[PDB]
C-alpha cells in the first residue's frame, strides 16, 4: 500500500514542472537533479538510458 | 465553521501546513495535514503479551 | 543474571539459524515462513512489510 | 559529556571509480547528519572543471544536423557532457578537435595543450560514416563548482554569442552519484547507535576517498571560525 | 582582606577543599591571593604496646595536621556571602577572618 | 480534556460515580491531605446537625482491570462550590469532564514506511513528557496453609538460597514496603521444614514485572507478630 | 576555491528564553546544510542540568500523599522534572527547599548555594494549605545529555545509594525548539550569498552563542574522522 503510492507519485508526469523538456545524460544525473533542487520528480525529459 | 474558526486563529484555511523533514531539512512537496487528534492508549500493552 | 558476555554468545547462536514465524489463523502454507533473526531492542516482532 | 569517535572500517573498492565507505559507530541520529551534510556538499559545492561551451561548424542551433555522422548534435552534446577533463594551471581553456576518415572519433583524437589532459581517452565522442566528412568543434572549458544546467545558463546569459555556439550542462563537480544508508551497529551495552554506509561513484580525475576528504575539509574550513 | 585558615589531617582532602574555596572566590570576586601552604604539625606519640611489661616494645604514632592559608584581597558583596551557603567537605576545619 | 468533544463528557463523568460530586453547596476548609472539608451554606443546611461535609478521597488503589483508580481535588482552599458541582477528579477526568486519552499533534503522511498498515509513528516528546505513562497495580496473595506435615512458616530464615533472600524484608520476614522490586525478588518468606528437607514456596515477584510495594495487608492467622509488631 | 567564512554578526535577545541569532555570510547552497546540521545537533546533544533524585522527609514511596499540600507526590515530581537549573562550577549539587505556612511554594524559595542559579522564580511546586504543615525536600542535580530514564538508571547507578530516594527521570536537553531560515544576504558587492537566521528556544539556562559554539565543535570533531583518516 505505501510503496505503490510512492511509485505512483514518482513515475508520473505533469505538463509543467522544474526542468521541463531538458536533456539528461543518464539516470544518475536525473537523481542528482532531483536531489539538488533543479528539477521535479515528475517533469518530462529526454534521458539516455541503456 | 471549521474554516471560519481556522481563520480566527492565524492558521491556513485548508487545514494543511507545509512541513519540512527532520532528516533532510527539505520541504515535503504537496502540503500535509497537521492537527490535534485525541489519541487513547488501550490496555493491550506489549509487555503483557510478550 | 544476564551478564555482559552472553549477548555476544547470543549473536553467535542467532547468526545463520532460521525461525518459523506463524500468524495465529494459518489458512494456507504461506502463513508459516522462516526468517533469520535480527535482534531488537524492544518487545515486538519486527516483520518485513511485503511478507 | 564525551562523544564516540568512529573508525573508518572499510573501503570496499568495487572498481577504480566506485567505493563503499562502511563506517561505524556514531551517536544516535548522527549518521544522517554526516551523510546529508556530505551529500549536499558533494552534489552542489565541490569544485572542478568541465566543458561548458562548444562552437561547431555546419550547425546554427541545437536542432540542426551535420552530415557524415550516425548520431546527431544532441548526441554529440550529450557525449561531450559525459567527457571528464581536468585543467591544472588556468581556468578558461579552449580546445579544438578535427577528425576525418572512416572510424569513430574518441577522446584521444583531440588536440591538447600542456596544461590539460584527458582522464579517459577511449571515451567515445561520435562516429563518422564518410571518409570525406571533416568534423570540427571549438570546445571551451571553464571551471566552476557543482552543477549548472544549460536551461538556467541560457536564462542567465544575455550577450549575443555568434551563431554556432552550443551550451551544455557544466558537470563541474567530479562525483556522479552519492547515496548512503544508515544501518544499526552495536557497542556492547547500547544498541541505539548507528553505522554509516556511504556509496560513491565518480568519473575520472579523482579517487572517491579524495572526494570525500575534500568535502569534509570544505565543511571543516567553513565551520573553522567559531569553534573552541 | 579575608584570611582563610584551612586545617585537616588528610592532605589530599585539604587540597581539594582549598581548590573549591578558590573557585568559590574567583567567580564572584577578583584577585584571590592564593593557596599558601604553612608548616604541617607532626604531633608525635610513643606508647608501650605490651599490656603489662616490655618497655622497649613500642609504637610511635603521629597526627599530621596540615595548614592551607588562602587569602581574599577584595571582599565584594557577592563573594563573602557565597561562603555562608558553600560548606566544605567534612574533616576540614576552615577559619575565615576579615581584617 | 478532549479538545474536540461532544459535550456529553460532563454527564458521563458525573453520572458514573468516579468523581466526588458535592452533596451540599457552600465554601471549603480544605484540610484535603486526607479529606475535602466543605462548609455548607445556611440555606442548604439543616437546623440541628450544624454540619460540614467531609469527602473521602480514594487514593492509589486497584481497579478490576489492574488500572489505577485515583481521585485528586480540583478545588482550591476557600472557594465557592454549588450543589451538584464536582470536587475531586477521578480516573480519566479533568475538571469534571471525561479525559480517556490525550490530544496530540498528528501529521497525516507516509513517513519512511514506519506506519505501514495501521502502525503509528511517535516522537520522543510523547515519551519524555510521560503523557501516556500509565500506572498499573497488582495484588499478590501469599498464604501459608497447613496442607500436610505441620503448618508452613513466615520467616526470613529462607534456606539453601543465601544473602539473596533476607533483603527487601524485615528480621521477622515479609517485604518491608516501598522499594524498587523487580522479577525474582522475595516479598513474603513463607516456607516449612519437613515439606535437610526444607523448600522455597516464599511468594516472590513474577517474571518480568517491577514496581513499588504500595500497601501490605495482613489479617493473618491470629498470631502473626514476631515478639511485637502486631 | 573562492569560498568565504561566516561569523556571528548580530545576536538579538527577544526575551530571556526565546532568542534568535544570525550567521553571515554563508556560501551558495550551504545555508540549508548548516541549518539542518546545527538543528539536529542542537536538538540532540546539548548539555543541561536537571533534577535526578528527590528526597522528601517522612515519605515511603512516590504514590503516597502528604500532610498540608495540594499537589500529590507524583504531581510534585512532575513539577520538579520541569525545573530549569544553571550550575557553574560543579557537575553534581544538592539543593534544599524548606518552607512552612499557607501559600504556594515557588521555585524562588529554595535556599540556593553560590554556584547554582534558579532561573525561574515563578515555577510553582506545591500549594501548602495548612499552617502547621511543613515540607523539606533535598534535590540532587546532575548534568548530562539526551534522555536517561528511571528504568535504565535502576541498575546503572554504581554508587550504592540508600533506600528512600525517589528517582525522577532526567530530561537533560535544555533546547526545546529551533528553526533556521535562509534569507537573502545584503552583501554590497555579492548577490549570491545568504544568511542563516537560527531561532532558538531554550530552557533559559543555556547561552545561545555558547550553544552554537559547542554544536560547531561537535560537528567539527565528528568530521575529523573523515578529514584525517581517509
Amino acid at each position: 500500500q505505501d510503496v505503490v503510492l510512492g511509485l505512483y507519485y514518482m513515475t508520473r508526469d505533469c505538463v509543467n514542472a522544474k526542468g521541463e523538456g531538458m536533456v539528461l545524460t543518464g539516470p544518475k544525473e536525473a537523481e542528482r537533479l532531483y536531489r539538488s533542487g533543479l528539477a521535479s520528480l515528475h517533469a518530462r525529459v529526454k534521458v539516455r538510458i541503456t | 465553521e471549521i474554516k471560519e474558526l481556522l481563520k480566527l486563529g492565524d492558521l491556513p484555511t485548508s487545514g494543511q501546513i507545509r512541513l519540512y523533514d527532520g532528516r533532510t531539512g527539505e520541504q515535503f512537496e504537496r502540503p500535509v495535514t497537521v492537527g490535534y487528534m485525541y489519541m487513547l492508549k488501550l490496555n493491550h500493552l506489549v509487555d503483557d503479551k510478550m | 543474571r544476564e551478564e555482559a558476555v552472553v549477548w555476544d554468545i547470543l549473536d553467535e547462536v542467532i547468526r545463520e539459524h532460521p525461525v518459523l514465524l506463524n500468524r495465529a489463523p494459518t489458512l494456507h502454507r504461506l502463513g508459516i515462513q522462516a526468517f533469520e533473526p535480527v535482534l531488537i531492542e524492544g518487545k515486538a516482532i519486527q516483520l518485513h512489510p511485503l511478507v | 559529556t564525551e562523544f564516540l569517535k568512529p573508525r573508518l572500517v572499510d573501503i570496499e573498492q568495487v572498481s577504480s571509480t566506485h567505493a563503499k565507505v562502511t563506517l561505524e559507530p556514531l551517536e544516535r541520529g548522527f549518521g544522517h547528519t554526516l551523510g546529508n551534510a556530505l551529500r549536499r556538499i558533494l552534489l552542489s559545492s565541490m569544485p572542478g572543471c568541465a566543458v561548458t561551451e562548444v562552437e561547431i561548424d555546419g550547425v546554427l542551433h541545437e536542432y540542426s544536423t551535420k552530415e557524415g555522422v550516425q548520431e546527431d548534435i544532441l548526441e554529440i552534446l550529450l557525449n561531450l557532457k559525459g567527457l571528464a577533463v581536468r585543467v591544472q594551471g588556468k581556468d578558461e581553456v579552449i580546445l579544438t578537435l578535427n577528425k576525418s576518415g572512416i572510424g569513430p572519433v574518441t577522446a584521444a583524437d583531440i588536440t591538447h595543450d600542456g596544461d590539460v589532459e584527458i582522464v579517459k581517452p577511449q571515451h567515445v565522442i561520435c562516429h563518422l560514416t564518410d571518409e570525406n566528412a571533416s568534423i570540427s568543434m571549438r570546445i571551451k572549458v571553464q571551471r566552476g563548482r557543482g552543477y549548472v544546467p544549460a536551461s538556467t545558463r541560457i536564462h542567465s546569459e544575455e550577450d549575443e554569442r555568434p551563431i554556432g555556439r552550443l551550451l551544455v550542462d557544466a558537470c563541474y563537480s567530479p562525483v556522479e552519484r552519492i547515496a548512503y544508508n544508515v544501518e544499526a551497529a552495536r557497542v556492547e551495552q547500547r544498541t541505539d547507535l548507528d553505522k554509516l554506509v556511504i556509496e560513491m561513484e565518480t568519473n575520472g580525475t579523482i579517487d572517491p576517498e579524495e572526494a570525500i576528504r575534500r568535502a569534509a575539509t570544505i565543511l571543516a574550513e567553513q565551520l573553522e571560525a567559531f569553534v573552541d | 582582606r579575608i584570611r582563610i585558615r584551612l586545617k585537616a589531617f588528610d592532605h589530599r582532602l585539604i587540597d581539594q577543599a582549598t581548590a573549591e574555596i578558590v573557585e568559590t572566590a574567583k567567580r564572584t570576586g577578583a584577585q584571590v591571593r592564593g593557596p599558601i601552604p604553612l608548616p604541617t604539625r607532626k604531633e608525635r606519640f610513643t606508647v608501650l604496646i605490651s599490656p603489662h611489661v616490655n618497655k622497649d616494645a613500642r609504637d610511635q604514632y603521629e597526627i599530621r595536621t596540615h595548614l592551607r592559608l588562602v587569602d581574599i584581597v577584595e571582599p565584594t558583596e557577592k563573594t563573602v556571602d557565597a561562603l555562608m551557603r558553600l560548606d566544605l567537605a567534612a574533616g576540614v576545619d576552615v577559619q575565615i577572618s576579615l581584617g | 480534556k478532549p479538545l474536540v468533544g461532544t459535550g456529553m463528557e460532563r454527564a458521563v463523568a458525573v453520572d458514573s460515580g468516579v468523581t466526588a460530586v458535592a452533596k451540599r453547596g457552600g465554601v471549603v476548609q480544605y484540610v484535603d491531605a486526607s479529606r475535602i472539608v466543605i462548609k455548607v451554606n445556611e440555606d442548604e443546611m439543616y437546623p440541628g446537625e450544624a454540619g460540614i461535609d467531609i469527602y473521602n478521597l480514594t487514593k492509589y488503589t486497584r481497579s478490576n482491570q489492574n488500572t489505577c483508580i485515583n481521585q485528586m481535588p480540583c478545588v482550591s482552599l476557600g472557594e465557592p462550590v454549588e450543589r451538584g458541582d464536582v470536587l475531586a477528579d477521578g480516573p480519566s477526568t479533568d475538571l469534571g469532564e471525561l479525559a480517556l486519552g490525550q490530544n496530540m499533534r498528528v501529521a497525516f503522511m507516509p513517513w519512511n514506511g514506519y506506519n505501514f498498515e495501521d502502525s503509528i509513528l511517535v516522537s520522543e516528546r510523547v515519551v519524555q513528557e510521560d503523557r501516556f505513562t500509565t500506572i498499573h497495580i497488582q495484588e499478590l496473595a501469599c498464604v501459608s496453609r497447613d496442607t500436610k506435615l505441620g503448618p508452613e512458616e513466615i520467616t526470613a530464615d529462607i534456606p539453601n538460597v543465601g544473602e539473596a533472600a533476607l533483603s527487601k524484608l524485615d528480621e521477622s520476614g515479609i517485604v518491608y514496603i516501598g522499594a524498587e522490586v523487580t522479577g525474582g525478588d522475595i516479598l513474603v518468606g513463607k516456607v516449612t521444614p519437613k515439606g535437610s528437607d526444607v523448600k522455597d514456596s516464599s511468594l516472590r515477584v513474577p517474571n518480568g514485572v517491577s514496581g513499588t510495594v504500595i500497601d501490605v495487608q495482613v489479617f493473618t492467622r491470629d498470631g502473626v507478630e514476631k515478639d511485637k509488631r502486631a
